[PDB]
């Protein structure tokens, strides 16, 4: 009946308390924090037995779990460094025998701690209108959209046709690409793709909006400088269909 | 150790361990988030099936292998490899390092073109769009750092039964021209 882990993602600045909240509704006995770098590789941080047990792992980090109700094992981290910059993902498992054994897994939370916040940036949104010579050739139209300068990671892309999002003819980038790659601190660009029908495209009444969802400061966080505060937000472009 | 074919074919993916065990069990991550659990060796098993996956493991030269048998799009993940060892009151379970598996589908009628597409607001900034190309053909990361080129990415438009494969470039340079980008 599914495990869930919030906030799916997270960017603050250091020195600051996170808890990340875990939940799961059937009734699992045993629990577990896994850590997970862009190394690659999981971790074993956290695990419990039980309400009242709670346990070291392999890999020790400066964080705290509590298990006070079995549906509920928090982790906290008392101060944030950038040195916690990771995934963290949270699972559960049985203790009885009949297709025995296998972790479920939440789909974690992706945290970024920054040591300066001039760092952070929201994204520049674009949306290029499909060729007019691949409307000749091939009867079909296809809208890009690129998202470039931001910083951190995290982002969501989605494509908004008449109001309603799609995902039928749709592409994104499975990840974001460095602008800078030698750089520590480089910010992201990313695109997607959406094909229609020429037809559909040359209806002058249809509206499109590509839509980036981005995962920032926070309302309060401080912030003294001339650019406005890079809030988690949603910068959005839009074209229309053309007439031909 | 990345590992890109074309779906309908086979998939083997290998793992190797230390410390020997009583259990063996292989996973999917998703999208680099969550993990599913796919199938299940004992320390007295030669080979498992459960319908397309079938799972190898000796304790001779501690390793195992999963084969996928003919591939789907959806079959696109990273595996993991996970031991359970256990003085009978715990369960440490571990995870290898991962393979990233991708399944292309068969492009029906290829038309490999690249075209330009303008700004809708009112700039001078461009996009180059590789687009209908074969699913055996190589998009080359650009030797030039004022050029950025995107990863290959397949588009499904089910009502017409049609598949597309796309990549995109952009720069920053003045005067971009389309007509090269790419070029392998």
């Amino acid at each position: 009946a599914d495990i869930y882990q919030t906030p799916r993602y997270l960017v603050i600045g250091t020195g600051k308390k996170i808890t990340l909240e875990c939940s799961q509704t059937m009734g699992h006995d045993k629990m577990y924090w896994y850590q997970q770098d862009p190394g690659m590789e999981l971790h074993l941080i956290h695990y419990s037995y039980g309400v009242n047990s709670t346990e070291k792992g392999d890999l020790s980090s400066e964080s705290t779990v509590s298990r006070i109700r079995t549906e509920h094992f928090p982790l906290t981290l008392e101060s944030a460094r950038p040195s916690h910059t990771s995934q963290y993902l949270c699972a559960s498992s049985e203790s009885r025998t009949g297709i025995n054994y296998g972790y479920t897994f939440g789909s974690g939370t992706r945290l970024t701690v920054v040591e300066d916040l001039n760092k952070v940036f929201p994204p520049e949104v674009a949306v290029f209108e499909p060729s007019e010579a691949e409307i000749s050739h091939t009867q079909k139209a296809t809208l890009v959209c690129l998202a470039t300068g931001f910083y951190p990671d995290h982002v969501e892309l989605s494509w908004w046709v008449n109001g309603k999002e799609v995902h039928s003819g749709v592409c994104t980038d499975p990840q974001p690409l460095k602008e800078q790659p030698a750089l520590n601190d480089s910010r992201y660009a990313l695109s997607s793709r959406l094909r229609v029908s020429a037809t559909f495209w040359q209806d002058p009444r249809n509206h499109f909006r590509c839509q980036v969802q981005f995962y920032g400061l926070s309302e309060n966080d401080e912030w003294t400088q001339d650019r406005a505060k890079p809030v988690t937000q949603i910068v959005s472009a839009e074209a229309w269909g053309r007439a031909d | 150790q990345a590992l890109s074919i074309q779906e309908g074919e086979n998939a083997t993916m290998n793992c190797s361990y230390k410390t020997s065990i009583n259990n063996l069990q292989w996973y999917r991550q998703n999208s680099g988030r969550g993990l599913v659990h796919l199938i299940l060796i004992r320390s007295n098993e030669r080979e498992k099936h459960s319908g397309r996956l079938r799972v190898t493991l000796d304790t001779s030269k501690k390793s195992s292998s999963l084969l996928i048998t003919a591939s789907r799009a959806a079959d696109t993940a990273s595996y993991f490899c996970a031991p359970f060892d256990r003085g009978s009151t715990l369960g440490r379970l571990y995870f290898g390092r991962g393979t990233q598996l991708t399944v292309w589908p068969d492009i029906q009628n290829p038309d490999p073109a690249v075209y330009q597409l303008r700004d809708s607001k009112s700039s001078d900034k461009s996009v180059c769009l590789f687009t209908d190309f074969d699913s055996q053909t190589n998009v080359s990361q650009s030797k030039d750092s004022d050029v950025y080129i995107t990863d290959k990415c397949v588009l499904d438009m089910r009502s017409m039964d049609f598949k597309s494969n796309s990549a995109v470039a952009w720069s920053n340079k003045s005067d971009f021209a389309c007509a090269n980008a790419f070029n392998n």
